[PDB]
Protein backbone atom coordinates (compact mmCIF):
# COMPACT_ATOMS: atom_id res chain seq x y z
CA UNK A 1 0.00 0.00 0.00
CA UNK A 2 2.73 2.46 1.02
CA UNK A 3 5.62 3.06 -1.37
CA UNK A 4 8.75 5.14 -0.93
CA UNK A 5 10.72 6.21 -3.99
CA UNK A 6 13.92 8.04 -3.07
CA UNK A 7 15.80 9.86 -5.83
CA UNK A 8 19.06 11.76 -6.10
CA UNK A 9 21.87 12.91 -8.41
CA UNK A 10 23.72 9.59 -8.33
CA UNK A 11 27.01 11.48 -8.55
CA UNK A 12 28.30 14.31 -6.34
CA UNK A 13 31.63 16.13 -6.38
CA UNK A 14 33.69 16.21 -3.17
CA UNK A 15 32.94 19.30 -1.05
CA UNK A 16 29.62 19.80 -2.84
CA UNK A 17 26.10 19.27 -1.50
CA UNK A 18 24.15 16.02 -1.71
CA UNK A 19 20.41 16.50 -2.26
CA UNK A 20 18.14 13.47 -1.93
CA UNK A 21 14.35 13.32 -2.11
CA UNK A 22 11.89 10.69 -0.88
CA UNK A 23 8.54 10.51 -2.69
CA UNK A 24 5.69 9.09 -0.61
CA UNK A 25 2.39 7.56 -1.73
CA UNK A 26 -0.14 5.52 0.22
CA UNK A 27 0.60 7.57 3.32
CA UNK A 28 0.64 11.18 4.50
CA UNK A 29 4.04 12.55 5.51
CA UNK A 30 2.20 14.30 8.36
CA UNK A 31 1.26 11.10 10.21
CA UNK A 32 4.74 10.10 11.39
CA UNK A 33 8.47 10.64 11.63
CA UNK A 34 10.70 10.09 8.61
CA UNK A 35 14.27 8.84 8.59
CA UNK A 36 17.21 8.35 6.27
CA UNK A 37 19.59 5.46 6.71
CA UNK A 38 22.78 4.88 4.73
CA UNK A 39 24.36 1.49 4.10
CA UNK A 40 28.00 1.56 3.03
CA UNK A 41 29.57 -0.91 0.59
CA UNK A 42 29.75 -4.13 2.58
CA UNK A 43 27.57 -4.29 5.68
CA UNK A 44 26.44 -1.84 8.34
CA UNK A 45 23.51 0.51 8.72
CA UNK A 46 23.79 4.11 9.89
CA UNK A 47 20.72 6.05 11.01
CA UNK A 48 21.33 9.56 9.65
CA UNK A 49 18.55 11.62 11.21
CA UNK A 50 14.80 11.89 11.66
CA UNK A 51 12.30 14.68 10.99
CA UNK A 52 8.68 15.45 11.97
CA UNK A 53 5.99 17.98 10.98
CA UNK A 54 5.97 19.29 14.56
CA UNK A 55 9.71 19.75 14.14
CA UNK A 56 10.95 17.08 16.51
CA UNK A 57 14.15 16.62 14.51
CA UNK A 58 17.52 15.07 15.37
CA UNK A 59 20.73 13.98 13.65
CA UNK A 60 23.58 11.55 14.14
CA UNK A 61 26.41 13.59 15.71
CA UNK A 62 28.90 11.61 13.60
CA UNK A 63 27.69 13.54 10.55
CA UNK A 64 29.15 16.68 12.13
CA UNK A 65 26.13 18.95 11.60
CA UNK A 66 26.27 18.51 7.81
CA UNK A 67 22.75 17.20 7.25
CA UNK A 68 19.30 18.76 6.98
CA UNK A 69 16.01 16.86 6.84
CA UNK A 70 12.91 18.72 5.66
CA UNK A 71 9.29 18.01 4.69
CA UNK A 72 7.16 19.37 1.85
CA UNK A 73 3.47 18.75 2.54
CA UNK A 74 2.27 19.78 -0.92
CA UNK A 75 4.64 17.40 -2.72
CA UNK A 76 4.40 14.80 0.05
CA UNK A 77 8.20 14.55 0.05
CA UNK A 78 11.04 14.30 2.54
CA UNK A 79 14.39 15.95 1.78
CA UNK A 80 17.98 15.21 2.75
CA UNK A 81 20.84 17.67 2.35
CA UNK A 82 24.40 16.56 3.00
CA UNK A 83 26.82 19.49 2.95
CA UNK A 84 30.50 19.06 2.04
CA UNK A 85 30.33 15.63 0.41
CA UNK A 86 33.27 13.35 1.09
CA UNK A 87 34.17 9.86 -0.13
CA UNK A 88 32.95 8.37 3.16
CA UNK A 89 29.50 9.70 2.28
CA UNK A 90 29.03 7.23 -0.60
CA UNK A 91 26.71 4.22 -0.28
CA UNK A 92 22.98 3.46 -0.60
CA UNK A 93 20.58 5.85 1.06
CA UNK A 94 17.26 4.69 2.46
CA UNK A 95 14.13 6.65 3.17
CA UNK A 96 12.03 5.05 5.90
CA UNK A 97 8.77 5.78 7.67
CA UNK A 98 9.66 5.98 11.36
CA UNK A 99 7.32 5.38 14.29
CA UNK A 100 7.92 6.22 17.94
CA UNK A 101 7.19 4.35 21.18
CA UNK A 102 7.67 4.95 24.90
CA UNK A 103 9.70 2.84 27.32
CA UNK A 104 8.16 3.56 30.72
CA UNK A 105 10.28 1.69 33.27
CA UNK A 106 9.41 3.75 36.33
CA UNK A 107 7.35 6.69 37.54
CA UNK A 108 6.60 9.15 34.71
CA UNK A 109 6.78 12.23 36.96
CA UNK A 110 10.33 11.27 37.91
CA UNK A 111 11.06 11.20 34.17
CA UNK A 112 11.60 7.44 34.21
CA UNK A 113 10.78 6.79 30.58
CA UNK A 114 12.24 7.55 27.19
CA UNK A 115 11.18 7.70 23.56
CA UNK A 116 12.54 5.10 21.16
CA UNK A 117 12.15 4.78 17.40
CA UNK A 118 11.62 1.94 14.94
CA UNK A 119 11.52 2.04 11.16
CA UNK A 120 8.76 -0.21 9.77
CA UNK A 121 8.64 0.74 6.07
CA UNK A 122 11.83 1.22 4.02
CA UNK A 123 12.28 2.27 0.41
CA UNK A 124 14.64 0.39 -1.89
CA UNK A 125 17.03 3.30 -1.53
CA UNK A 126 19.15 5.19 -4.02
CA UNK A 127 22.86 4.84 -4.83
CA UNK A 128 25.18 7.80 -4.16
CA UNK A 129 28.80 8.10 -5.30
CA UNK A 130 31.20 10.91 -4.37
CA UNK A 131 33.84 11.58 -7.02
CA UNK A 132 35.48 14.31 -9.08
CA UNK A 133 35.18 11.92 -12.01
CA UNK A 134 32.68 12.81 -14.70
CA UNK A 135 29.55 10.79 -15.48
CA UNK A 136 29.59 8.62 -18.58
CA UNK A 137 26.37 7.39 -20.13
CA UNK A 138 26.26 3.71 -21.12
CA UNK A 139 26.30 2.41 -24.67
CA UNK A 140 23.47 -0.05 -25.18
CA UNK A 141 23.78 -3.09 -27.44
CA UNK A 142 21.30 -5.85 -28.35
CA UNK A 143 22.07 -9.47 -27.50
CA UNK A 144 20.14 -11.37 -30.19
CA UNK A 145 18.55 -14.77 -29.38
CA UNK A 146 19.81 -17.90 -31.15
CA UNK A 147 14.69 -26.05 -24.42
CA UNK A 148 11.74 -24.69 -26.36
CA UNK A 149 12.83 -21.32 -25.01
CA UNK A 150 15.28 -18.61 -26.06
CA UNK A 151 17.36 -16.03 -24.20
CA UNK A 152 17.83 -12.49 -25.50
CA UNK A 153 19.00 -9.34 -23.76
CA UNK A 154 20.83 -6.01 -23.61
CA UNK A 155 24.43 -5.11 -22.91
CA UNK A 156 24.82 -1.83 -21.01
CA UNK A 157 28.42 -0.77 -21.52
CA UNK A 158 30.90 1.64 -19.90
CA UNK A 159 28.88 3.88 -17.62
CA UNK A 160 29.61 5.82 -14.43
CA UNK A 161 28.45 5.89 -11.83
CA UNK A 162 25.87 3.32 -10.77
CA UNK A 163 23.10 2.65 -11.07
CA UNK A 164 21.18 1.93 -14.27
CA UNK A 165 17.70 0.43 -14.51
CA UNK A 166 16.45 -2.00 -17.15
CA UNK A 167 12.80 -2.60 -17.93
CA UNK A 168 11.40 -4.69 -20.78
CA UNK A 169 8.53 -3.64 -23.04
CA UNK A 170 8.00 -0.60 -20.80
CA UNK A 171 7.42 -2.75 -17.71
CA UNK A 172 4.93 -5.08 -19.40
CA UNK A 173 7.44 -7.91 -19.50
CA UNK A 174 8.86 -9.06 -16.17
CA UNK A 175 8.28 -12.81 -16.25
CA UNK A 176 11.68 -14.43 -16.74
CA UNK A 177 13.77 -11.25 -16.57
CA UNK A 178 17.26 -11.37 -15.07
CA UNK A 179 19.06 -8.03 -14.76
CA UNK A 180 22.63 -8.87 -13.71
CA UNK A 181 24.64 -6.94 -11.08
CA UNK A 182 27.13 -4.64 -12.77
CA UNK A 183 30.76 -5.51 -13.26
CA UNK A 184 33.31 -2.94 -12.08
CA UNK A 185 35.93 -2.69 -14.80
CA UNK A 186 39.59 -2.03 -14.10
CA UNK A 187 38.86 1.11 -16.12
CA UNK A 188 36.62 2.32 -13.31
CA UNK A 189 33.59 2.07 -15.60
CA UNK A 190 30.50 -0.15 -15.23
CA UNK A 191 28.77 -2.62 -17.50
CA UNK A 192 25.75 -4.86 -16.98
CA UNK A 193 23.52 -7.24 -18.90
CA UNK A 194 19.77 -7.76 -18.87
CA UNK A 195 18.57 -11.10 -20.22
CA UNK A 196 15.05 -12.45 -20.68
CA UNK A 197 14.10 -16.07 -21.23
CA UNK A 198 11.26 -16.32 -23.74
CA UNK A 199 9.25 -19.06 -25.51
CA UNK A 200 10.97 -19.85 -28.82
CA UNK A 201 7.67 -19.79 -30.70
CA UNK A 202 7.34 -16.05 -29.96
CA UNK A 203 10.61 -14.95 -31.62
CA UNK A 204 8.94 -13.81 -34.82
CA UNK A 205 5.58 -12.62 -33.52
CA UNK A 206 6.38 -10.73 -30.30
CA UNK A 207 8.58 -7.62 -30.12
CA UNK A 208 11.17 -7.12 -27.35
CA UNK A 209 12.61 -3.74 -26.33
CA UNK A 210 14.87 -3.08 -23.35
CA UNK A 211 14.44 0.30 -21.67
CA UNK A 212 17.71 1.53 -20.18
CA UNK A 213 17.87 4.53 -17.92
CA UNK A 214 21.09 5.92 -16.46
CA UNK A 215 19.90 9.03 -14.61
CA UNK A 216 23.27 10.50 -13.49
CA UNK A 217 24.08 11.13 -17.15
CA UNK A 218 20.49 11.75 -18.23
CA UNK A 219 20.73 8.74 -20.54
CA UNK A 220 17.46 7.17 -21.68
CA UNK A 221 17.69 4.51 -24.39
CA UNK A 222 15.38 1.92 -25.94
CA UNK A 223 16.94 -1.06 -27.67
CA UNK A 224 14.96 -3.38 -29.88
CA UNK A 225 16.48 -6.86 -29.97
CA UNK A 226 15.48 -9.52 -32.48
CA UNK A 227 17.00 -12.71 -33.94
CA UNK A 228 19.61 -12.23 -36.68
CA UNK A 229 20.67 -14.05 -39.86
CA UNK B 1 30.05 -13.49 14.27
CA UNK B 2 28.35 -15.25 11.34
CA UNK B 3 26.46 -18.48 11.90
CA UNK B 4 25.25 -21.48 9.91
CA UNK B 5 22.44 -23.74 11.11
CA UNK B 6 20.68 -26.77 9.67
CA UNK B 7 16.94 -26.43 8.87
CA UNK B 8 14.63 -26.96 11.84
CA UNK B 9 17.24 -26.13 14.47
CA UNK B 10 17.37 -22.68 16.07
CA UNK B 11 19.70 -19.71 15.65
CA UNK B 12 20.72 -17.13 18.24
CA UNK B 13 22.33 -13.82 17.41
CA UNK B 14 23.60 -11.50 20.15
CA UNK B 15 23.97 -7.80 19.42
CA UNK B 16 25.45 -4.82 21.24
CA UNK B 17 26.98 -4.40 24.69
CA UNK B 18 25.43 -5.56 27.97
CA UNK B 19 22.58 -3.40 29.24
CA UNK B 20 22.83 -0.88 32.05
CA UNK B 21 19.33 0.47 32.47
CA UNK B 22 16.00 -0.34 30.90
CA UNK B 23 15.96 -1.00 27.17
CA UNK B 24 13.87 -0.94 24.02
CA UNK B 25 15.73 -3.02 21.45
CA UNK B 26 14.57 -3.21 17.82
CA UNK B 27 15.60 -5.96 15.40
CA UNK B 28 16.02 -5.62 11.63
CA UNK B 29 16.24 -8.28 8.93
CA UNK B 30 18.07 -7.53 5.70
CA UNK B 31 17.53 -10.24 3.09
CA UNK B 32 19.75 -10.32 0.00
CA UNK B 33 18.38 -8.15 -2.80
CA UNK B 34 15.89 -6.58 -0.42
CA UNK B 35 15.29 -3.48 1.65
CA UNK B 36 15.70 -4.01 5.40
CA UNK B 37 12.53 -4.75 7.36
CA UNK B 38 11.56 -4.42 11.02
CA UNK B 39 10.96 -7.82 12.66
CA UNK B 40 11.08 -7.00 16.39
CA UNK B 41 10.53 -3.89 18.52
CA UNK B 42 10.19 -2.90 22.17
CA UNK B 43 12.50 -5.81 22.99
CA UNK B 44 10.16 -8.60 21.84
CA UNK B 45 7.05 -7.17 20.15
CA UNK B 46 6.29 -8.47 16.66
CA UNK B 47 4.94 -6.45 13.74
CA UNK B 48 1.99 -8.35 12.27
CA UNK B 49 3.29 -10.78 9.67
CA UNK B 50 6.36 -11.84 11.64
CA UNK B 51 6.02 -15.48 12.78
CA UNK B 52 6.26 -16.44 16.45
CA UNK B 53 9.49 -18.33 15.68
CA UNK B 54 11.31 -15.01 15.83
CA UNK B 55 11.89 -13.70 19.36
CA UNK B 56 13.88 -10.97 21.09
CA UNK B 57 14.93 -10.93 24.75
CA UNK B 58 13.58 -9.20 27.89
CA UNK B 59 15.47 -6.22 29.35
CA UNK B 60 15.46 -7.92 32.75
CA UNK B 61 17.72 -8.61 34.45
CA UNK B 62 20.19 -5.86 33.55
CA UNK B 63 23.72 -6.48 32.34
CA UNK B 64 22.48 -8.91 29.72
CA UNK B 65 22.86 -8.85 25.94
CA UNK B 66 20.18 -8.36 23.29
CA UNK B 67 19.63 -11.78 21.74
CA UNK B 68 17.49 -12.58 18.71
CA UNK B 69 16.21 -16.15 18.55
CA UNK B 70 14.84 -17.92 15.48
CA UNK B 71 13.38 -21.40 15.91
CA UNK B 72 12.41 -23.85 13.13
CA UNK B 73 14.92 -22.20 10.82
CA UNK B 74 14.10 -22.34 7.12
CA UNK B 75 15.82 -21.30 3.91
CA UNK B 76 13.97 -17.98 3.76
CA UNK B 77 15.61 -16.99 7.05
CA UNK B 78 18.93 -16.34 5.32
CA UNK B 79 19.71 -12.68 5.84
CA UNK B 80 21.81 -10.21 7.78
CA UNK B 81 20.48 -9.33 11.25
CA UNK B 82 20.97 -5.99 13.01
CA UNK B 83 19.71 -4.55 16.28
CA UNK B 84 18.95 -1.05 17.46
CA UNK B 85 19.44 -0.79 21.21
CA UNK B 86 17.96 2.02 23.31
CA UNK B 87 19.28 2.17 26.87
CA UNK B 88 17.92 4.49 29.58
CA UNK B 89 21.47 4.86 30.96
CA UNK B 90 23.31 5.37 27.68
CA UNK B 91 23.23 8.12 25.03
CA UNK B 92 21.26 7.32 21.85
CA UNK B 93 23.00 4.99 19.38
CA UNK B 94 22.92 6.12 15.72
CA UNK B 95 24.75 3.19 14.13
CA UNK B 96 22.94 -0.17 14.04
CA UNK B 97 24.62 -3.09 15.80
CA UNK B 98 25.16 -6.59 14.45
CA UNK B 99 24.80 -7.48 10.79
CA UNK B 100 25.49 -11.13 11.51
CA UNK B 101 24.70 -13.28 8.47
CA UNK B 102 22.59 -16.41 8.93
CA UNK B 103 23.40 -19.26 6.55
CA UNK B 104 20.83 -22.05 6.42
CA UNK B 105 22.76 -25.26 5.68
CA UNK B 106 21.50 -28.06 3.48
CA UNK B 107 19.74 -26.16 0.74
CA UNK B 108 19.62 -28.14 -2.50
CA UNK B 109 22.41 -27.57 -5.03
CA UNK B 110 21.40 -25.58 -8.11
CA UNK B 111 23.38 -25.88 -11.36
CA UNK B 112 24.26 -22.60 -13.11
CA UNK B 113 22.23 -21.52 -16.13
CA UNK B 114 24.87 -20.32 -18.59
CA UNK B 115 24.25 -18.08 -21.59
CA UNK B 116 27.03 -16.90 -23.90
CA UNK B 117 26.40 -14.09 -26.39
CA UNK B 118 28.71 -13.02 -29.22
CA UNK B 119 29.43 -9.34 -29.95
CA UNK B 120 26.63 -7.45 -31.72
CA UNK B 121 26.71 -5.98 -35.22
CA UNK B 122 26.35 -2.55 -33.62
CA UNK B 123 29.30 -3.01 -31.28
CA UNK B 124 31.39 -4.52 -34.07
CA UNK B 125 30.38 -1.50 -36.13
CA UNK B 126 31.73 0.78 -33.42
CA UNK B 127 35.01 -1.11 -33.93
CA UNK B 128 34.71 -3.02 -30.64
CA UNK B 129 33.86 -6.54 -29.49
CA UNK B 130 32.56 -8.05 -26.25
CA UNK B 131 31.71 -11.68 -25.47
CA UNK B 132 28.99 -11.83 -22.81
CA UNK B 133 28.73 -14.83 -20.46
CA UNK B 134 25.77 -14.90 -18.07
CA UNK B 135 25.62 -17.27 -15.10
CA UNK B 136 22.48 -17.45 -12.99
CA UNK B 137 20.40 -19.29 -10.38
CA UNK B 138 23.24 -21.40 -9.00
CA UNK B 139 23.84 -22.60 -5.44
CA UNK B 140 26.19 -22.76 -3.61
CA UNK B 141 27.66 -19.41 -4.66
CA UNK B 142 31.24 -20.40 -5.44
CA UNK B 143 32.09 -20.45 -9.14
CA UNK B 144 35.10 -20.11 -11.43
CA UNK B 145 35.02 -18.89 -15.06
CA UNK B 146 37.58 -19.58 -17.77
CA UNK B 147 37.68 -18.26 -21.34
CA UNK B 148 39.05 -20.02 -24.44
CA UNK B 149 40.09 -18.79 -27.87
CA UNK B 150 39.62 -21.99 -29.83
CA UNK B 151 41.44 -24.26 -27.40
CA UNK B 152 43.90 -21.72 -25.98
CA UNK B 153 43.05 -20.34 -22.50
CA UNK B 154 42.50 -16.56 -22.32
CA UNK B 155 43.03 -14.45 -19.23
CA UNK B 156 43.72 -11.10 -20.83
CA UNK B 157 40.69 -8.84 -21.32
CA UNK B 158 38.42 -10.66 -18.89
CA UNK B 159 36.17 -8.95 -16.33
CA UNK B 160 34.33 -11.34 -14.01
CA UNK B 161 31.88 -10.37 -11.24
CA UNK B 162 31.82 -11.70 -7.71
CA UNK B 163 28.77 -13.94 -7.23
CA UNK B 164 25.91 -12.06 -5.60
CA UNK B 165 23.15 -13.69 -3.59
CA UNK B 166 19.66 -13.16 -4.98
CA UNK B 167 16.36 -12.93 -3.11
CA UNK B 168 15.69 -16.61 -3.74
CA UNK B 169 18.96 -17.52 -2.00
CA UNK B 170 20.68 -18.49 -5.26
CA UNK B 171 23.55 -16.58 -6.87
CA UNK B 172 24.18 -14.73 -10.12
CA UNK B 173 27.41 -13.83 -11.89
CA UNK B 174 28.65 -12.68 -15.29
CA UNK B 175 31.89 -12.53 -17.25
CA UNK B 176 33.06 -10.36 -20.15
CA UNK B 177 35.81 -10.83 -22.71
CA UNK B 178 36.85 -7.67 -24.53
CA UNK B 179 38.15 -8.29 -28.05
CA UNK B 180 39.11 -6.25 -31.06
CA UNK B 181 36.93 -7.17 -34.04
CA UNK B 182 40.07 -8.60 -35.65
CA UNK B 183 40.88 -10.83 -32.65
CA UNK B 184 37.26 -11.99 -32.41
CA UNK B 185 37.40 -13.12 -36.06
CA UNK B 186 40.88 -14.63 -35.93
CA UNK B 187 40.26 -17.67 -33.74
CA UNK B 188 37.79 -20.17 -35.13
CA UNK B 189 35.63 -20.01 -31.98
CA UNK B 190 35.43 -18.83 -28.36
CA UNK B 191 34.22 -20.65 -25.29
CA UNK B 192 33.04 -19.74 -21.81
CA UNK B 193 33.74 -22.37 -19.17
CA UNK B 194 31.89 -22.21 -15.85
CA UNK B 195 32.88 -24.58 -13.04
CA UNK B 196 30.49 -25.14 -10.13
CA UNK B 197 30.52 -27.92 -7.54
CA UNK B 198 32.77 -30.24 -9.56
CA UNK B 199 31.08 -29.67 -12.91
CA UNK B 200 32.22 -27.49 -15.81
CA UNK B 201 29.74 -26.18 -18.39
CA UNK B 202 31.04 -25.03 -21.76
CA UNK B 203 29.19 -22.63 -24.06
CA UNK B 204 30.64 -21.80 -27.46
CA UNK B 205 30.21 -19.12 -30.11
CA UNK B 206 31.78 -18.66 -33.53
CA UNK B 207 31.99 -15.87 -36.12
C1 LIG C 1 8.09 0.93 -1.58
C2 LIG C 1 8.93 0.34 -2.68
O1 LIG C 1 9.89 0.96 -3.14
N1 LIG C 1 8.59 -0.88 -3.11
C3 LIG C 1 9.36 -1.59 -4.13
C4 LIG C 1 8.55 -2.73 -4.74
O2 LIG C 1 7.41 -2.24 -5.40
C5 LIG C 1 9.41 -3.55 -5.69
O3 LIG C 1 8.68 -4.65 -6.18
C6 LIG C 1 10.66 -4.02 -4.96
C7 LIG C 1 11.60 -4.85 -5.84
O4 LIG C 1 12.45 -5.67 -5.06
O5 LIG C 1 11.36 -2.89 -4.49
C8 LIG C 1 10.65 -2.15 -3.53
O6 LIG C 1 11.47 -1.10 -3.05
Amino acid sequence: QMQLQESGPGLVKPSETLSLTCSVSGASISDSYWSWIRRSPGKGLEWIGYVHKSGDTNYSPSLKSRVNLSLDTSKNQVSLSLVAATAADSGKYYCARTLHGRRIYGIVAFNEWFTYFYMDVWGNGTQVTVSSASTKGPSVFPLAPSGGTAALGCLVKDYFPEPVTVSWNSGALTSGVHTFPAVLQSSGLYSLSSVVTVPSSSLGTQTYICNVNHKPSNTKVDKRVEPKS
Amino acid sequence: SDISVAPGETARISCGEKSLGSRAVQWYQHRAGQAPSLIIYNNQDRPSGIPERFSGSPDSPFGTTATLTITSVEAGDEADYYCHIWDSRVPTKWVFGGGTTLTVLGQPKAAPSVTLFPPSSEELQANKATLVCLISDFYPGAVTVAWKADSSPVKAGVETTTPSKQSNNKYAASSYLSLTPEQWKSHRSYSCQVTHEGSTVEKTVAP
